[PDB]
This record gives C-alpha cells, structure tokens and sequence, in this order.
C-alpha cells in the first residue's frame, strides 16, 4: 500500500503539481478517513440549529453519523450515532428535542449526554457484576464553536479549534462577527448528493475565484442581473486578493472595492445593508481592527478540510465525503441576528435563487466537478499532474494591507496550501510534527 | 397542511373539466420537454408562488415537523420574475449545466380536481415522474406530487398556474442536481 | 389465468364509468400516500382477497409454471381482517420499518374496465408505479399491474374493492422490502 | 422536426376521441405485456414505418444535429414485414434473450391528439415508461415519447398504427439491451 | 493482506468482543467465500422441492449458482450451474423437471447427473482423441440430507453432515422429526434482497431472542394478537434458555412453558395442534427421548453458517451472501406431512403474514440490519468492538435438563460460539485442526 | 499484487486453458489499462466520420476520453479530452465541426490541434515568465489509418500500425479494399452498454463461429429467412477455416463457398452484389492477389484488442472497457463508396435488423456474455480453468490456400492466440521483447 513518502510526493507545493490519483484512489480515501477526517475540526452546523436544552441534530463527521445535542448546562455534546451493542443507528430523525435516545434493536436507552442509562434485562442477562453500562456509551467527540459555528474533532491530541484556525479568523469574522448580536441561521438545511471528490469542492471555495471570473457563471450573472442589464454592462474588477493560512490549508479570496459585482449577485437591498448605514458602520468598527473588511467583495472561503462559506452571500455548507467519487452538500443560510426582517428575507430568497442546489450558480459549480470525476476513470487521465502553479513564486501579487500570506484574487497559492496541508495530514502520523 | 391531502370531493368533477385540466398539463409537460421555456413561463400568473419545500425525517407522531415551513429555506421558492430570470439564464447558451440540454420527459397522472368557492379557480393534485437523461449516461428520476391553484381562462391553453407547491418525494436530494422544473 | 389478460371488451366502457373508476383509484392512491390507512381499509369489502403471487422464471413454453398457484406461498394473501391487523401495526408508532414513515407516490395509469354479468360488478386492469423514498437516500420502484373486482356503490368514493390480485413485475424482490400496499 | 412538438391544438379534441385513443393504447400495452405479439402486429398498417432514431449530444444552438436523420443508422427502422420477422423469432422458443421472457409493463400517459386534414387520420403524442424485469434481478426502465399517425377504423380495436416514431430519452443506450417494443 | 493470527484476533470469544470490520471488509468477504462458504454444509432446500426423478431446483452455495436435481435412483446430485467451456449458465429456469440440461451458448448438453454427454461437432472440431467429455462436467458438490433438509458441501475433506451438525440435531428435530411421516414443504419459495451482511441475520436467528423480547417486534405482536387484546395483556415469560453447539457455531434459543407467547404469533389453531392432541402427544414421544421439547416456545435456530428456521412458526431460509453489504433471503414453509389440511393452510397464511418479506415481523428484522450496515461506512464506526459479552462467564444460567452447553434465553453465548467458529474457519487452513 | 510470472500463468496457450479470473479481477483490469489499452492500436472510427478540416468526434481509448479531429493539412490528431488545469472535459458534444475547443471551467482555450492557445488573465495571474502554455496541452496520441479505419496508440515505443497488424491485413481487406473508391461510413454511430468483460466480446468476434454454427442464433436465422423458409431448409456448411495472426492476437473465421448462409442473413440483394457482377469481379481482382476472398462466407474478425467487424455484413465496432464487468459497444456500418445507392440502403437496413443493439442477432450475443459475467461472482466458478482446447494440436485442419496459420472454422486456435498475446502484453514490461 501507500508509504508516507509516496503520499507526500503526490503534491508538489513548490511547483504546484497535483497527482490526479488523490481524487480517485480508494486506498487513499480510506487513509483520508483516518488521517484527515478522524482528526480534523469539522463543521456540524450553527448554534441556532440546537438553541434549547435537549435540542439535537443528526449529521456527519466524514462518514460517521453523529448526534449533536444541547445540554442543560448550555454546552454541546457530540457522539457517534451508533449503538455499541450491534451498531444500530440510535436516532433516525433529522432533528428535534429529546429527553432521551433509544436504540430500537434491543432497547438500549441513552440520556442527552450519550450515556447508556438503560439496558433491558440487565440484571437477568448480564449479571448473576462484570458488565458496566458506563463503559459502553458511544464514542464522544471534542466540541467547540467559533462565533456561532459548531465544530467537532475526535482526536484528543489535535490542537484546539482556535489554534487550528491559525491566522484565518479575521477573514471568518467578516461574516460571523459583524455585530455583537451574533448571527442566526435560517430554518431549513438543504442536503444534496454530488458525484465528485470533496477536494474539488473544498478547494474551489478555498482558492478558486478564477472560475467565477471567467466562464463558469456567465449564466448565473445573467440570471441575477436586472432584466434591462446584460453582461456587457458588468465590468469584472481588476483588483482583488487571496489569503493562505499560515498553517492548516485554509484559504479565502475576494475582489476589492467594486461592490457592483456583489450587487450583480445579491441585489441592491443586500449590498446597501452590507455597505451603507448603521449596520455597515458597526461592522467596520469591529472588523477594521484586523483587516480592511469593508472593501472585500464576493468573498469565498474554506476552513480545511470541508467547511466552506461565502461572506456577503452568506451560504454555509459542509462537504461530507462519500468515497472518492461522491459527496453530500449540507448547506444553510446565516444572517445577522439584529438585521431587519426584510433583510433576512432578502438573504433567504437570494440564497435559494443562487447557491442552493437548483440555484443559478451552484448547479454550474457541480457541473465541472462531476465531469472531472468521470474523466478520472481513464488511465492516462490519471498519469500526469494537474496544473496548480498559477502565481507560484510570482512576486508583487501580495497586499500587505491584509494580514498573513496573500496573493492576487486569481491565484492558486491558497490551493497550494490546501493540498500541501492535505499531504501533511496524510503523511504525518503524529501531531508532534503535524501541529507545527 | 401539506401532511394531509387537498380536500378533493368524494364525487369527481365533470368529464369536461377533468379532460381540460389533464390536456393542459400534458401540453405544459411538452413545453418543458422541448425546451420552450418562454411559452412555459407564459402559463404562470404574475402572482405565482412556485415552491418546493425541504422535507425532513421524523416519527409519525412528529410528522408536523416534516416540512420546513414557509419563510424557511427551500429547494425552490419563486415568483414570476425569479422564474423569468432563471429562464433567461437557461436559454442564454451559457448555462453549462443545461447546455448541452438534458433529455427530459414530464409524465403526469393521478389528476384530481377540486372546485373552490371562487368560480374559475381550481385546486389540483397530480402525481409526476420527471425522467432526465443527460451527457452520455446520466439518468435521474424525480417523483412527487404537485398541488396547484389553477385559473381557468378563455385564451392560451385554457388555464394559468396561479400557485404551485411541489411535494418532491425525497429528503436528501439523491439526483445529481435540480436543473428541471416540475 | 394470470398469464393472459382479463377479457376486456374491444369497445371501451362509457366515459362516465371510465372517469369514475380512474378518479376512485387516484383517491385510493392519495390515501396510501398520506398514510390514511384506516380510510384506505374502508375501501375494501369484507370478502376482499388481497393477493400478490410469487412469480418464477421458465421458458415461454413452460409459462404455465410462472405463477405460484393459489394455496401456495405468496408475498401477500390477505383478508379484510389480516389487512386490518397489518394496519393496526402500521399506525401503532412501533412499526420501526415504517416509522419514520416512507415518502411514497402511487401512480396509476392504463385503466381498462370490463363489465361483468353482474350489474355493478366490474373487473379492472391498471398499471402501477409505486415510488418509495425513505430515511436519507433509500429509494425503490415497484411496478406491476393490479387486477381488481370492483363493486360500484352509492356512498363513500363510489366503489369498493372486492378483490385485488397484484402482478408485481419481479421474480426475486429487488426492493429493500415490501412495506407498501399496492 | 423532432426537436419541436407536434402541432397539437390549443383546444383539445373531443372526450369521445380522447378516450378511444387512450383505451386503444392501454390495450396495445396489454398485448405487449402478455406477449401476444401476433395480435400486436395486427395493429400496424402494411405501410407502417416503425422508427427509433439515434440521439446525440450537442449545444442547444446546434440542437438541429441532435437526431441522426432518416436514411441514417438507427436503433429501429422497421416495416410491417421486418416487424413480422422479428416477431417470428421472438415466439420461436429459440430467442434466448427473451426466452425465458421478460416481465414488462408498458405504462402510457400524456396522450395528446391532433386531427389532421385527412378525416380518420390522427397524429398522436404520448409519453411512455416501459419497465422490464428479467432473469433473477435484471431491471431496466425505458422512458420516452411516441409520435404516431393513427387511422381510425370500424373493426379491431378501433385504430391502426400507420406510423410510429419513438423518441427514446437516451443518447447511449444504458439498458442491458433493446428487446422490448415501444 | 490478512494473516491467520490477525483474523483470529477479530473475535474475542472469551470477553465477547467483535471487530466491526468482519461485517464490512471486502478482503475478509473474499476469504469467507473460500474458507467458509466453499467448505461448509449449506442449505439448498427441502426434499419436497424435487420429489420426482428429473426434478430440479436452481439455487446457490455462496455466490456459486448450482443445480439441484433428483436422480433416477432417488439420490440427489448438486453441481455448478456453469458450463466449463466459457462459463455460461446451464439452466436458467427456477425449477422444473428435466431429461437433460443444455448450454445455449455453444450447445454443450448434459444429463441429469451433470455429465457432459454431447458436444456439437466434437469429432470435426476437437479430433482428427485428446479431448474427453468425461473430464469437462461442472464441479460436483457432496450432498446429504437431514430429515427433509438438503445440504451440500464442496470440500471432500470436510466432516460429513451429521458430524458437522455436532450435538445440535435434537434441537433441529423439534421441527423436523415430530412424526414418522416427515415434513412437507409448501409450494413456493420467496426470494428477497437485503442490503446487510449475512452474519447479522444468521447470528440473530442463532442467539438473539433479546431483540424480540424487547423492542424489535412490539408492532408485530400487535398485528398478530386478536383486535380486543393489546400489549399490556401479553406477559413476556421470564424463563427460557439458549443452546450453543459443542462444535460448529450452531445455536438456538426459546422461552419455557408459556405457549401464550407463541399463540400471540401463530394463533390458537396452530398452538393447539402443537401442544394438545394425538399429534402433540406423538411428538413428545419421539422428541422427549433427547430433550423436553414440549416446553419450548417461539424457538429460533441457526445451523452455521446460513441455515435458519423457527420451530413452531416453521419458516425456513438460507441467507445467500452477495458481498459484505448484501444478502438474499430464500425462504420456504415446512409442515408435518400428516397434519390436517386446515392446519397446513393455517401455517401457510400465518407465515405469509409474519415472517415473509412484507410480513409484520420480518420487515422489522431487516430494518435493524440495514441501518447497521449503513453506519459501517464510518471510520470510527469500525474502530471499536461491538459488545457481545451478554452473559459471558456468568454462572447459574444453564439448564441441565437440556443437552449441551446452555444459558439464559437472553444471552450471547450462542453468538459467541457463532463468531468463534467463524474465526476458526477463517484462520484454520486445514480440516486437520478445524474438525477438532 | 500480481507478478509477471503469475500473470503469464493465467493462460495456457498450449493446452488451451483460461483462468476465469482474467475476466473478473479488478487488479488485473487496472493492469490491462496500463499494459494493454494504453499501448495498443485502438479503433476510433472511420475517416468518413471526420471528412472536413475542423470536423471532430469524441470517443474513447480504454476509459480515457479523447477528441479526434481533422486538421487543415488533412492529417488527423487525437488528444485527451481532459484539461490539464483541473481535469474538466474539454469537448462535451458527440461530434461536429470546430474552430477551437474551450474548457468552460476556467476558460482555457485550445486550437484544433490540441494546443493550449488562450489562458484567461495569463499575464495578470501567471506572470509578473515561468508559465508556458506550450507545456500544458492535453496528451497527444499517435494516429494512423488502415484503408479507412482510424487507429490510435499512446505508446511512442510501440510498433507502427501496419507492423502491429502483422499478417492479418489481407483478411481485413476483404471488407476494406474491395474497390479503389474506398469505403464510406453510414451516418450514425450506435452506443450501448453491456455488463460483461470486453474479452468475451472481442474473443467471440476473433475465433467463435462455433456459437453461430450451433445454438446462439437459431432465432436470428429464422428472423432473416423468407417467411416460407424454415430452419430445416438451411444446411450449415461443413467447410470453413480460421486464421490466427502470426503476432498480435488477431483472428478471423469464415465458411467456404456456401453463400446461401450469408444470404440467409443479409438477403439476396446484398449477396448478389457481393458475389456477382462488376463489383464482385473488381473485388476478386484486388483481393485474389493475397487470398481466395471470393469463397469466404459470413466472416468474423477481431483486430486485437477491441476492433471487431464482419466482412460481408459490414458492421464495425469498438468494445470500450468499463471495468472488468462492463463494456460499451460503439458500432457503425461501412459500405463501398461506389456501391449503388440501393445497395447502401440495403446494407443499412439489414444491419439495423441484425447486428445493431435491438437486432435479431446481436441481442442473443450479449445474452451469453452477461450470464457468464454474473456467474463469475462465485468462488468455485472462478477456481477452475475454462476449456479453450478445441482443435489444440490437432493436425489436418489447416488450409494452405489461405495465408498464415489456419485451422477449422470451428476452432479456438485464434482464441488461444488472442489470450496468449493478452498474457504477453500483461506480463512483458518493454516492447523490446513484446514486439517479437
Ligand atoms: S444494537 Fe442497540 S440495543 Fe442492540
Ligand atoms: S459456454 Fe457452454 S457450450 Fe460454450
Ligand atoms: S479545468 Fe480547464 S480551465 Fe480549469
Ligand atoms: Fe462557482
Ligand atoms: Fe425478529
Ligand atoms: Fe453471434
């Protein structure tokens, strides 16, 4: 099978070369579940998904189903949605409020913390004791949040969430920390299946503004523009930058100053709320302390490995892996809690129209990934590296005004960082070296 | 209440009305299957509310929680102009996901009509199976029910869709995407 | 003889009768799709024989051996009370296989009616496609034909099912299970 | 032009005609599903042109190139005698691919009728979903539209198929084979 | 790949721990076909399926299709339903009566014993002889029966059927040896597909009364009870035992004395025939010689690896493997040959209603297996052992009145034996050690 | 994994024994893509598919999608239909005429030769140059033709097409070189999917007249005969031969002199054109120089590995591999360019009726392959060799009148050669030995 050396060689961070096999190899996928998904901080949802004690949500961490539930002390617990007796799914509903969880196979019952509290006929069948319910509760995951977003990680040796986020938080704040009131999540999570590798999706949201700046969304722009306006009336701004996290593979890109571009997508109502008035001013006050967030347009971002969102548009989603050739997209919409109700409604409708499966933008996104995955069946198609050198080693593309390593809006520096960190998690057994 | 059927009469409407509605739907289907989206758009009223809610999994007792309520996220929640805008993109020759275009078939059956208190206004239930084949071998099947509010008119195809609520029989979308209208 | 079609007339029955039967079936389908099993049960006569025979593979010459004969093992071989008993379990909130409940769609088409020698008693053939989606991504398609003996009545939905023989187009059941009625 | 629908009238044909055509199609389907191929063959005119063109993938602007034109290669391009010859093989007991025979279901819907300038001659559009199950677990779904030229007659089943053009919604045939007639 | 030592370690027979991977690993599955299915005695059907000479049935042995046919001398032959020329299926019908079998690919013809008797153009194409039809007949399997049930095994080094059954026959007799007249099989075999590992099904019928005694069949009981009776009126008996075969992994469990439980399922007509009158008395006379069969209620049993049945209910089935994530259930119904016709009819209807796919019991059985299999896609879901220690090492649960190793009705001793024998067949190359 | 020695042992060319695993093993399939498909000359179509400059066809080479396009200088170029940036499919239409090719993911544009000629924002994103479009065009394949048929091969070390064809060209000429006018291809390529290994199909067309001479097409013959004629009125000729290429695994078989057999299939109109008159005489003049082509009836042929056609019937097709258990059949019809229009029409209709998917012959062909593939799931079904010894070492079956190694029409000598060459490509790393 695969040696760490061979794995590390699959990605050339310097020249910017990607071995196509990382997107199709089944063995590498199994390794990803172990070395990537089982030890990364993964997006599970938003605090607004489980506001009250007992409220729960069933989702995934890689391909492991998990239950996310609010505790009475307001903390959040996340554990494997699998009964240790014979492996039955403990909770089969999508969400709700519970006082307990029961496995219907043999009746093993659990409390909202995931403790096995009742085993039918325990004294008659397990004793005459050598059996202790305390030893058989489903695996617990570490849980933390970052301004509304809930993350989980199974690895007790991994760095805490904040540390993990490296120097990428200021960029996340653009969407999550605009007000002291926090963000709310619109009710309703959309789940869809796409036959492609998770890396294509996560990478795109991490470093690929290029597809949007070229041909991928010409039809999407036409759909979101006013009927009297056409493409010739839209100048794609020449000025934007991209950020690569110091550590972790996170990334984000954006255009500078020209909000007409964001307005071409979200409309004037959303853009004005985002750029003019008390709300916008309040945001500049908070965000300006770390970066010139007020000039960022149509920002795209990915928190390694599968947490992606678009500040300004406000769609958020987790890419759940389903083997090397498939994923599930679980998306939701966030809005400022104190935003005017008509602004929240506008964000809801614009999101459904654009970045929801069925939207005028999202559908063209999957179109490329799907075609790429199909082609990887070919032997020659997997025999030569993909070109990820855009801007590699090219000077004078950074913008010191923004914190961290930056480059031009059309660049693959962030992508290079994305795949490089991937290669590291995949080839480094211990956090002793990985956390560095 | 989407968890209960429309209040159809025990005694069905007239033969004439039943046939007109079915024939209208079959023609609508033809417009979608031959990509005449503009003619299709013309069948919707300016007040149309084209909605396809997200459906979730719960125990039967908790079935009231199945549908994400109005005002929440959804697969589709459109107006006449948003549909018009989607159509603009579809026929632009730049909507890669549908260009090359899919080969679709909009089968319609189980048409049940309910006459409302307003003359000329009907509430209709119908099952649909939208088959979609694209590229070389991509194939998807979309099955569900459509609940419409139709207005009988004297011109066009005889009816206009004033409201459509699509109950797609899926929780997670299993198809490759939702590029088809239902 | 299930290997030969019912003896439908070359000239079809009246428009009025054709519509009543189809409209009855569409309503029946709605009851199943919205889980109103009790109202569905009420459409069956006390003498109902609800049967879905096992089908086997043989050469055309040996086609007489295709169907496991009456009195043999079968997928379904029910009476009014056995159906009632199945329904009792279904709506108990303890039938895990159907709770959470499936999202189904009972499409009905190709309705052919035959008038028997007994006034008010009809023998009907109809094709069905029962779509079923459950849990997160489980999807099944059940296709076949139903051969019924219907009694036209003056109340209810206008008809009662006195007998139903389901010809499911499968030998080995390929679906995950048979939790749906047809 | 197969890239555009038949010129159906905005106002649909009479109830009587609509029912006769549908009832004819449902009976035709029954003949195929019960393997009475000879009786099926008898529904075609001596001048029948049974054609199922190959469909290809192109941008919408180049849609005129979708269908392989007449005179080109095709899935089916038959005459009354070629169909008769295929039937001879099918019921010979030596056509291994269909002996043991498949379990099929020919669902027909969306029947739209157009009256031509010639009395008794109609052009009809209808959607079809032909389900096929064979051997132990082989299952295929064939979906498309049939465009026929029907001649209304005073005997038989009331109609004869003078021409059938099958628009199968596929480019590459995804099914195991095409042993079924549509 | 897998070493015998690693394989053996997948199951801890003593502590009662099961590595989840045994249910999902593809490599282990391939090994099962070789070390388990290719050398075990497998249920093919009942003698009543092929009563006359020339009568045949097409079924499986693992994933190998085979033809089972009655010979003129009344013996039964079983051979691979694959032509050695190019591998075509020889007989494509489900059952019938034949005078010969012909491969339609090139016309090679066979007699009812599986001998290649005719090769078209043999003298013109194979000779000028170096070709002998006698050397090319399909692989033959060893065949034996046990009171009506037909079993087959490919391995000539394996122990005979009777020996293989170890000390489990008295328990099998409860269903198969109630009368000198033998049993008959109701016409019609039901075949269905279930996306789960065969071990979950076989294990359940081998040692899992626990699921039925708890939550799995609450709805099934409601469906089989009279309308005027509800669950509160059904006392689940506290008293029952379970048997673990001395060798082989076979197992069976049952409740003691309270037939009201079996009546809640099969109805009074069946129960009275089973417990009162000449038939019941005749059965006690035969069975009582080896065990107190007259007190056994709702018995469940599995003959390793995939032969399962429920004495009293009388459903019998083979679980055919179809990869690690799927199986086919081929079931049939047996009845006493001399039983009253109305009793045979009652057994037919009750079986269709309860344990047939579509039945009020069987459907809930697969529901658990299916959910369990889905969860095994997760990495963490496969990283910790499943709990199979119920009653392990717990004293005072056996009942010496029954022969062999026994324990409480709710126990996993039989399951432990099931998986232990599985681990042995999988890790022991030769019968030299395996037969011990 | 697999050693060259183990691979070579899978086929016994001398005794005529085939290990069933060559048709089902996934690992061996991956090796086939590398050692067979990636270095063989593969049929892509006919020159008539792309007559004008700019005309293109999208097809496959193994599982690698490729674009076949006519150049202005009349030459033909074939390159991978995969953009080296992120792997998107460059051309998604089936055929047409182009002036350029554009990847819609990020807009990389190509000329009709496959050169990357435009990269959006190249100077702004890739430079400040270290990036050269000249280094990133999709992989080019070697291209050559043989009397109308277009072939391609990725391996620059492989022998040229003509050399590769060994001594099999005279047999190919029977269909392709009947006139100085060349052949034309009827418009319309049929593409279908079949769940079987490509070797079963290619082998059959290479050496299996036996299936047609026995039971496989009894119904097909009935369908193509006049209504007043039945099977008893068709004498299957006893006289025919088979050719095995000196090198390469190519093969072809045919019946001698009795054209009544070919007439039973293609009808009298086609047969008379093929055997009587100026056209037939003109053909004898050209072909007779290398072999007695005028006596060849119902000829079948395969050019290793996946190029098959039937001279006389004139169906041509490529078997595209899709894993070990599936293939796609891409067929077309060729006719003599100067043939009478009514003759071309007759060939079109007869082909649709017989060897098109849906035809009275082709459907029964796949029927056998499909059943064979299903059976290979069984362990025992894959444990013993398939019998390929028909005529092996049997003397007096050759016919010196035909060039090369020949044997009886019903023989597996060609098949033996087919599998032997397969085993060689699979076990020999370098052409240094392979070309010998
Ligand atoms: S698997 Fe949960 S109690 Fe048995
Ligand atoms: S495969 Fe059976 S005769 Fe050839
Ligand atoms: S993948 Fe083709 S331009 Fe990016
Ligand atoms: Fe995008
Ligand atoms: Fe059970
Ligand atoms: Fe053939």
């Amino acid at each position: 099978n695969w040696s760490d050396e061979e794995i590390k060689a699959l990605v050339d961070e310097e020249k910017g070369l990607l071995d196509p096999r990382i997107f199709s190899d089944q063995d590498l996928y199994e390794i990803e579940l172990e070395r990537v998904f089982a030890r990364s901080w993964l997006l599970l949802g938003h605090e607004g998904h489980i506001p009250k004690a007992g409220d729960y949500l069933t989702t995934y961490m890689g391909e492991d189903p998990v239950i996310v539930v609010r505790q009475k002390d307001r903390s959040i617990k996340v554990f494997l949605n699998q009964c240790r007796h014979r492996g039955m799914r403990i909770e089969r509903s999508d969400f709700g409020n519970a006082k307990s969880f029961t496995c219907t196979y043999h009746g093993w019952a659990y409390d909202t913390a995931g403790n096995l509290v009742n085993v039918p006929y325990e004294k008659e069948a397990f004793c005459d004791c050598g059996f202790d319910k305390a030893d058989w509760g489903p695996l617990q995951a570490r849980v933390d949040t970052y301004k509304g977003l809930i993350f989980a990680n199974w690895d007790t040796e991994a760095p805490d969430l904040k540390t993990y986020l490296s120097d990428a938080t200021p960029y996340m704040d653009v969407m999550l920390d605009r007000t002291e009131a926090v963000t709310q999540v619109i009710t309703g999570m959309q789940k869809t299946v796409i036959p492609c590798n998770w890396k294509f999706a996560a990478e795109q949201f991490c470093s690929d503004m290029y597809h949007a700046g070229t041909m991928a969304h010409l039809s999407g722009v036409l759909s979101s523009l006013p009927p009297e306006m056409d493409l010739s009336q839209v100048k794609l701004p020449s000025s934007g930058n991209q950020f690569r996290a110091k550590w972790g593979g996170h990334g984000t890109g954006w255009f500078n100053d020209d909000f007409a571009l964001l307005q071409a997508i979200m409309g004037p109502k959303v853009v004005d709320y985002w750029t003019k008035g008390p709300a916008a001013e309040r945001a500049k006050e908070r965000l300006g302390k770390v970066l010139p967030a007020d000039r960022m347009v149509a920002q795209h971002m990915t928190i390694f490995p599968t947490c992606s969102f678009l500040p300004g548009i406000n769609t958020v989603r987790t890419w759940h892996p389903r083997g090397p050739n498939e994923i599930e997209v679980w998306s939701f919409i966030v809005v400022d809690a104190d935003a005017p109700e008509d602004i929240k409604e506008e964000y809801r409708r614009k999101n459904i129209f654009t970045f929801n499966q069925g939207g005028t933008y999202e559908q063209d996104d999957g179109e490329n990934w799907v075609e790429v995955q199909r082609g990887l069946r070919g032997y020659k198609a997997r025999s030569r590296p993909l070109c990820a050198q855009m801007g590699a080693g090219v000077p004078n593309k950074n913008n010191p005004e923004f914190p961290g390593k930056t480059s031009y809006v059309y660049s693959e520096e962030a992508a290079r960082g994305f795949y490089h960190h991937w290669s590291r998690m995949m080839s480094e057994p211990s956090w002793d070296t990985l956390k560095s | 209440d989407l968890t209960k059927p429309i209040e159809w009469p025990e005694m069905p409407v007239s033969l004439e009305l039943q046939n007109a509605v079915e024939q209208f739907y079959y023609r609508e289907a033809q417009l979608l299957d031959y990509q005449n989206y503009e003619a299709w758009l013309a069948l919707l009223t300016q007040d149309i509310q084209y909605w396809m809610p997200i459906r979730t999994t719960h125990t039967s007792r908790n079935k009231a929680m199945e549908y994400v309520p109005p005002g929440g996220n959804a697969h589709f929640d459109e107006t006449y102009e948003s549909m018009r805008a989607r159509i603009r993109a579809r026929v632009s020759g730049l909507n890669w996901t549908e260009d090359p275009p899919s080969r679709s078939r909009h089968i319609v059956s189980n048409v049940i009509v309910r006459e409302t208190e307003s003359a000329g206004t009907l509430e209709v239930s119908s099952a649909f199976l939208c088959y979609r084949n694209r590229l070389e071998r991509m194939t998807d099947i979309y099955v569900g029910e459509r609940r419409d509010i139709l207005l009988r008119v004297s011109d066009g195809l005889g009816f206009k869709i004033a409201k459509r609520t699509i109950l797609l029989d899926q929780s997670t979308i299993t198809a490759n995407n939702l590029s088809q209208f239902f």
